[PDB]
């Protein structure tokens, strides 16, 4: 190999047998240095010395995977550096980066791959800000935009849900719990409804189960309503489930 | 009474499991969105 020749390498550590990797270097000739100076392209190490962490300490160098040498070796072809083939970059690289990246890692300039989009998430800080309900018209957008909505999971999506589980209704605790209608919210939590704990104007759905004593104060409340609610029966939700596709609502009425 | 018991019992606990895979599942989702959402809009907005 000729090419790793005129590239000048540090491998400042290794042991993968550390004195065969300069020595795969040397018969590919590239240009073997023991500390590193301003001049070399990049630092090798098989792990972490002290000596790496005194190159982390000054950034006027770029330090790489011990993977991506051999994946060069293994192109017969020098692989020009990926985010994933680095563990830590120089200021002139991260000023490149600045034009070549997501500021999170995603790199512009090359596509990206389960394992790299993985690293790249792990990465991006903790937080909540988005409101729920923000939240779930961004996903019911891009699975609309996508054509993701049919998908099992997010079947319920564009259904907002109330769920007879309160003997007094809109009241938070008249709440009838052991209910098998508490199975039933984990099954429409799990598959995309918005389960809401108030019968207000935003609900499409109101679920009954065995206990009808309220479906007479459900149909005369949405006497009141603009955009006025179904009610359905439990089996409406459980058979779309198991058919993993909607099944629809107008044999499940009341 | 011990046989129902019995039936209550892991169900009951099955019920426990399955908050913990429906919690999970809820979070699995926003959390892998909101950070799509990031990088997809950080391409959009260079792209605009």
């Amino acid at each position: 190999s000729n090419i790793f020749e005129d590239v000048e390498f540090c491998v400042m550590s290794g042991t993968q047998p550390k004195p065969d990797l300069e020595n795969r270097i040397a018969e590919f000739g590239g240009y073997i240095v023991q500390n590193p100076g301003p001049d070399t392209y990049c630092v090798i190490a098989g792990s972490e010395n002290i000596r790496v962490k005194n190159i982390i300490l000054s950034n006027k160098h770029d330090v790489v995977k011990p993977a991506w040498l051999l994946e060069c070796f293994k192109t017969k072809s020098f692989v020009p550096w990926q985010p994933r083939f680095m563990i830590h970059m120089c200021p002139s690289t991260k000023e490149h980066f600045a034009r070549e990246y997501d500021c999170y890692g995603d790199s512009y300039f090359i596509d990206t791959d389960l394992n790299q989009l993985k690293e790249v998430f792990s990465g991006i800080k903790n937080s909540n800000e988005q409101t729920p309900e923000e939240m779930a018209s961004l996903i019911a957008d891009l699975e609309y935009r996508y054509s993701w909505d049919c998908s099992p999971l997010s079947m319920f999506r564009r259904h907002t849900v109330y769920l007879d589980s309160y003997a007094v209704i809109n009241d938070l605790s008249t709440k009838n719990e052991g209910t098998r209608l508490a199975i039933k919210a984990l099954e429409l939590r799990f598959h995309g409804a918005k389960v809401v704990s108030c019968l207000a104007e935003g609900v499409s759905h109101v679920i009954i189960g065995e206990d009808h004593s309220r479906v007479a104060d459900f149909k005369a409340f949405r006497r009141t309503f603009k955009r006025k609610f179904k009610i359905l029966k439990e089996s409406w939700v459980t058979d779309s489930i198991d058919k993993c596709e909607l099944q629809e609502e107008n044999q499940y009425l009341i | 009474q011990k046989e129902n018991e019995r039936l209550l019992r892991d169900w009951n606990d099955v019920q426990g499991r399955f908050e913990k895979c429906v919690s999970a599942k809820e979070a699995l989702e926003t959390d892998l969105y909101k950070r799509f959402i990031l990088v997809l809009n950080e391409k959009k907005t260079k792209i605009r």
